[PDB]
RNA sequence: AGCCAGGAUGUUGGCUUAGAAGCAGCCAUCAUUUAAAGAAAGCGUAAUAGCUCACUGGUCGAGUCGGCCUGCGCGGAAGAU
């Protein structure tokens, strides 16, 4: 999550697993499922929805050029 | 205790130990009885006072049920509802913000008499010094 | 193993040895610290 | 470590305990944890506080440097690891007792208890002691003798 | 120095038999054996051997030191004999012993069959264990090594021929 | 306390001065008072160690030339341009 | 230097962090209980856990630690008939 330019905000500790909360940019969560699976032996749900618009890092911005 | 095996400790609250997001399920999960945290917990909880932090250990292996071990209160937190400020700084420690009492630290530390090593019971105050120089707060001694 | 012109210690566990004419560095903790040609 | 001066203190402070003391006992703390000391300090605690010691010193070089003073029964006690225990006030007391009971709770060895001085000799757990003030065990001796 | 300077006890049960530069040592096991020395000078007599520099050798002492050390261990061998112990880890890693040859199954497309040398003998407490006692220290070492070599312990599941007094570091698998 | 043994210099000149320093000695001079100045040769390492202590510069110090005890205070030191060595010392006469 | 032990209590120090519990960072670094034990030198943890070092008691039994000025050497050092 951190590697994906992601921000963390909590951990609960939900019963048996551990709900992990993070704000991470969309353009970086692509194909998340596949690696999450690899990292967790295949046992790890996840979910996402839109939250907000934040500043793109410079390298990002100048790349996003049409 | 002549054989430690499991001593998870994440302070709780006296008036109603029965959470869910902070601790809740996982505060007794791996052969632990979640139910018993209201029968046995509060059997020594309301004995004292209700509301503020209370660290704790349990003695469960794979023995289903269990007996709940009471504990001490932290010694620096007794610098909030028994002192003054409730944060700790506000202004970076470049400047020593807080403010302390010399009257207190004696009997209000003494409250933690049974969890300290100082033979002299006024020595125990001398320990609350730095513990209550938590920001560099000096006492109008 | 790093083959540098300077070898030096990296961990407090890295020992420095001279086998043949060569100056080596052995580390009992971290394989990344192995070194020759000092 | 420290230089000479500080060894002397380790002596003069230790040897004015013996010069002004009561009872003496041993123990070899190979495994002497810290829960160990903590406890026996609450024991020194009940047994006043800081009236007692145990200054590990069994360097013959130290806690025998107080012995050719008194208690030269300890040229023999001072080999290997050892924890010398001095009494100041108090009956020639209990100090003795829980040393056996303690080390009889696993609590490491006790040097087999090479034992100590009040008389001038060796080993054997004695509660010939803290009865002391059991001059009531000479009060029940008044009316019972007087009556019966 | 120190090791060289210290002497060495010869416990009853040892013969010991110096000639020139050739010590020898039999015991309750103890396949005799005879090493050679050089810039070192040995001395018999006593219940002990004593090693020291020989005049005109910058290597002396430094050399004398090893001499003692070696001799010492021979005796120790000839007394209690030397240990060993390697345990196999990983599915289907059996070991046998068919006389003086150890039959191992180490996930290979062929059998290994390692033939023990002279003064070493071996036995198998379990299909997953091997122990070899012997006289010569340096050799049981050698054998233990070569036996370990057929499959040195790998760091992800520690599979392979271990040492027991091992450590086998091991490390968490990559992030895929 | 600092006692500085010394010998009168038989040779003066850069040639002599240089040769001196090679043999772990070094030239110095004593002046002050009403009596003439004296060309000295001291041993480097001895004095080199001494001048390490700050007192050397503050305390009054004594020099033993042919057993005479002149007793002077350090006026000036010439240190090497880049080595931990002494070149020259001026001693003023009290 | 080895080897045997301890290596602790306030306490997860405060702040800061989703989490900083001796140990990512900012600030302070005291008091105990002692033989001695840093508000910790390193490894380690998501953070705790866990493994060490500093330091101390034991064993051993005579030397031992690292800087300064220096002489000679070692690596650094790969090419074409
Ligand atoms: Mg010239
Ligand atoms: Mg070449
Ligand atoms: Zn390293």
């Amino acid at each position: 999550l951190s590697r994906r330019r992601g921000m963390l905000k909590g951990q609960e500790s939900e019963v048996t697993g551990v709900k992990i909360h993070a704000e991470v940019p969309l353009s970086e969560m692509f194909g998340y499922a596949t690696q999450l699976r690899s990292l967790t032996k295949g046992r790890a749900s996840y979910t996402m929805e839109f939250l907000k618009y934040d500043e793109a890092p410079s390298n990002v911005a100048q790349a996003v050029i049409e | 205790a002549k054989k430690v095996q499991a001593y998870v400790k994440l302070q709780v609250a006296a008036g109603m130990a029965n959470p869910s997001p902070p601790v809740g399920p996982a505060l007794g999960q791996q052969g632990v009885n979640i139910m018993e945290f209201c029968k046995a917990f509060n059997a020594k909880t309301d004995s004292i006072e209700k509301g503020l932090p209370i660290p704790v250990v349990i003695t469960v292996y794979a023995d289903r049920s269990f007996t709940f071990v009471t504990k001490t209160p932290p010694a620096a937190v007794l610098l909030k509802k028994a002192a003054g400020i409730k944060s700790g700084s506000g202004k970076p420690n470049k400047d020593k913000v807080g403010k302390i009492s010399r009257a207190q630290l004696q009997e209000i530390a003494q409250t933690k008499a049974a969890d300290m090593t100082g033979a002299d019971i006024e020595a125990m105050t001398r320990s609350i010094e730095g513990t209550a120089r938590s920001m560099g707060l000096v006492v109008e001694d | 193993m790093k083959v540098r012109a300077s070898v030096k210690k990296l961990c407090r566990n890295c020992k420095i040895v001279k086998r043949d004419g060569v100056i080596r560095v052995i580390c009992s903790a971290e394989p990344k610290h192995k070194q020759r040609q000092g | 470590m420290a230089l000479n001066l500080q060894d002397k203190q380790a002596i003069v402070a230790e040897v004015s305990e013996v010069a002004k003391g009561a009872l003496s006992a041993v123990v070899a703390d190979s495994r002497g944890v810290t829960v160990d000391k903590m406890t026996e300090l609450r024991k020194a605690g009940r047994e006043a506080g800081v009236y007692m010691r145990v200054v590990r010193n069994t360097l013959l070089r130290r806690a025998v440097e107080g012995t050719p003073f008194e208690c030269l029964k300890d040229a023999f006690v001072g080999p290997t690891l050892i924890a010398y225990s001095m009494e100041h006030p108090g009956a020639a007391a209990r100090l003795f007792k829980e040393f056996a009971k303690a080390n009889a709770k696993f609590e490491v060895k006790a040097a087999a208890f090479e034992g100590e001085l009040i008389p001038a000799s060796q080993i054997d757990r004695l509660a010939t002691l803290p009865t002391y003030e059991e001059a009531i065990a000479r009060l029940m001796a008044t009316m019972k003798e007087a009556s019966a | 120095s120190r090791v060289a300077k210290a002497p060495v006890v010869v416990p009853a049960g040892v013969d010991v038999k110096i000639n020139g530069q050739v010590i020898t040592i039999k015991g309750k096991n103890g396949e005799l054996t005879r090493t050679l020395n050089d810039a070192v000078e040995v001395k018999h007599a006593d219940n002990t051997l004593t090693f020291g520099p020989r005049d005109g050798y910058a290597d002396g002492w430094a050399q004398a030191g090893t001499a003692r050390a070696l001799l010492n261990s021979m005796v120790i061998g000839v007394t209690e004999g030397f240990t060993k112990k390697l345990q196999l880890v990983g599915v289907g890693y059996r070991a046998a012993v068919k006389g003086n040859v150890i039959n191992l199954s180490l996930g290979f497309s062929h059998p290994v069959d390692h033939q023990l040398p002279a003064g070493i003998t071996a036995e198998c407490p379990t299909q997953t264990e091997i122990v070899l006692k012997g006289a010569d220290k340096q050799v049981i070492g050698q054998v233990a090594a070569d036996l370990r070599a057929y499959r040195r312990p790998e760091p992800y599941k520690g599979k392979g021929v271990r040492y027991a007094d091992e450590v086998v570091r091991t490390k968490e698998a990559k992030k895929k | 306390m600092f006692t500085i043994n010394a010998e009168v210099r038989k040779e003066q000149g850069k040639g002599a001065s240089r040769r001196l320093r090679a043999a772990n000695k070094f030239p110095a001079i004593i002046y002050g008072g009403k009596e003439a100045p004296l060309a000295i040769e001291l041993d480097h390492d001895k004095v080199m160690n001494m001048q390490a202590k700050a007192e050397f510069y503050s305390e009054v110090l004594t020099i033993v030339v042919d057993g005479k005890e002149i007793k002077v205070k350090a006026q000036d030191v010439q240190r090497h341009p880049y080595k931990p060595k002494l070149q020259h010392i001026d001693f003023v006469r009290a």
